[PDB]
């Protein structure tokens, strides 16, 4: 991930506001949508599923990698990125 | 160690005054002549933004950064020595005389401790910063931003907390400040550490008549006697007293922000970033505006304090003077 200034004014007055706002009221500014302890149940729950991977999406995985060759045709794409892929995946289902 | 109702009658009648601000100012290091910015400067590092700790999204520092960079005889190190002596805690130290270990922490199975651990909750002075080498600098960038060290070596490994206040003192490259670069290629540290800042000054040797005349006879004055009696001004507070005003604000004082404060800084920033100010230069303003109404004894942050922390920046790095383009200094407006 790279991060980058990307300076903005429409960004900045949000920004700034956002900041301002954490340090003059402590707690109250943030309002997540769960609670740490909840969440944290949820992860536990969830590092259970053990999935499979569907027969559409194994045709599906080839096509997407032929395309990331294809752009490839910046770091040079291996063998590798497929195989991350599935991780990544294999993440996704479990998070739902 | 090296309270009554007088003395609290004493500080109330003080912080009254309309003066108080350049009073207290010209009274930490009464002999130096002007510099009167640097001293404002470094007043507000004595007193302090406000500390924060969150439930959850962390703690936010309170401790104030200052650098100051310039020519050579311009009295910056003696300015450090009335800052080292006035703290209750705090180290002074040289460039050439620290080691990465010698200035965090020591393995020797015992841990021990460096100059900004020793130096914690106090001011680290630290001179000839131009001298010391990449690497040892590189170790000041985790303890400047977040106030705490990690140590992971053999048979040790932990955090520990440094509320540690820097002051430094450095000179330009080439040694004498050359007007036909760029203000930051004359400063020459990297961005990472240059941004850590919250001040950074320039002081220049500009020759005048009439400011040379004013500072031959303060300097020759000091010789007309034995053991000098002569000072440069009326009207100064004695240490003692100082140290407890400072000492009793530290506690008992702690500023919050108005929505009208709110609203100024929102556009301030968003002023000096439309055109460079990254987001530190909003949080550094809003820790110099809280130390600002600690000085006055309030307990809110209001539309004058925003002020004045947003025109000490500005002054500090000699903007109006600044070509906005190009980034180079007009020597004749200074
Ligand atoms: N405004 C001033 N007030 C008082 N003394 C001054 C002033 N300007 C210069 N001096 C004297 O000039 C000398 C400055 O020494 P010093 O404090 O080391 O300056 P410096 O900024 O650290 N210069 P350098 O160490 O070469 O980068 C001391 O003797 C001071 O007393
Ligand atoms: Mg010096």
């Amino acid at each position: 991930f790279v991060i980058l200034d990307d300076c903005n004014e429409k960004i900045d007055t949000e920004l700034a506001s956002h900041i301002v706002d954490l340090h003059m009221k402590r707690d109250e500014a943030i309002e997540p949508p769960f609670s740490a302890e909840q969440l944290r149940r949820y992860i536990k729950y969830a590092r259970t599923f053990k999935p499979i991977l569907t027969k559409e999406a194994r045709s599906y995985l080839v096509e997407k990698y032929k395309e990331l060759r294809k752009d490839d045709a910046s770091y040079r794409i291996t063998v590798r990125q497929l195989e991350s892929m599935i991780r990544l995946s294999e993440a996704i289902a479990r998070a739902n | 160690k090296v309270i009554t109702d007088q003395d609290l009658a004493k500080i109330r009648e003080v912080a009254a005054r309309e003066d108080l601000y350049s009073l207290l100012a010209r009274s930490i290091a009464p002999s130096i002549y002007e510099l009167e910015d640097v001293k404002k400067g470094i007043l507000l590092q004595l007193f302090g933004g406000t500390n924060k700790t969150f439930t959850k999204g962390g703690r936010y520092r309170g401790d104030i950064n200052i650098l100051l960079c310039g020519d050579p005889s311009t009295s910056k190190s003696q300015i450090l020595q009335y800052v080292h002596k006035i703290t209750p805690r705090g180290v002074y130290t040289s460039g050439k005389g620290s080691s990465a270990v010698g200035l965090t922490a020591y393995i020797t199975l015992v841990l021990e401790s460096g100059a900004l651990v020793l130096s914690d909750g106090g001011v680290c002075c630290i001179d000839e910063f131009d001298k010391m080498s990449d690497s040892t600098r590189s170790v000041l960038h985790e303890v400047m931003e977040q106030q705490t060290i990690s140590i992971a070596k053999a048979g040790i490994i932990t955090t520990l907390n440094a509320r540690s206040s820097i002051l430094a003192s450095a000179n330009p490259i080439g040694s004498r400040y050359n007007p036909n670069l760029p203000v930051t290629e004359n400063i020459d540290l990297p961005p990472p550490l240059l941004s850590r800042f919250d001040l950074v000054y320039l002081v220049l040797d500009k020759v005048d008549e009439k400011n040379d005349r004013e500072l031959a006879k303060h300097l020759t004055n000091l010789y007309l006697e034995d053991k000098p009696e002569h000072i440069s001004q009326d009207d100064v507070l004695p240490v003692e007293f100082l140290t407890m005003y400072i000492s009793y604000a530290k506690e008992h004082i702690h500023p919050i922000i108005t929505e009208a404060a709110k609203t100024e800084l929102v556009r301030a920033y968003v002023g000096m970033r439309k055109m460079t100010a990254t987001t530190r230069q909003l949080e550094s303003m809003i820790r110099l505006a809280e130390a600002h109404a600690k000085m006055k004894l309030k307990n809110v942050v209001e539309l004058e304090d925003v002020q004045e922390a947003v025109r000490l920046i500005r002054s500090a790095i000699k903007d109006y003077a600044t070509d906005p383009k190009t980034g180079k200094i007009d020597m004749n407006l200074v």
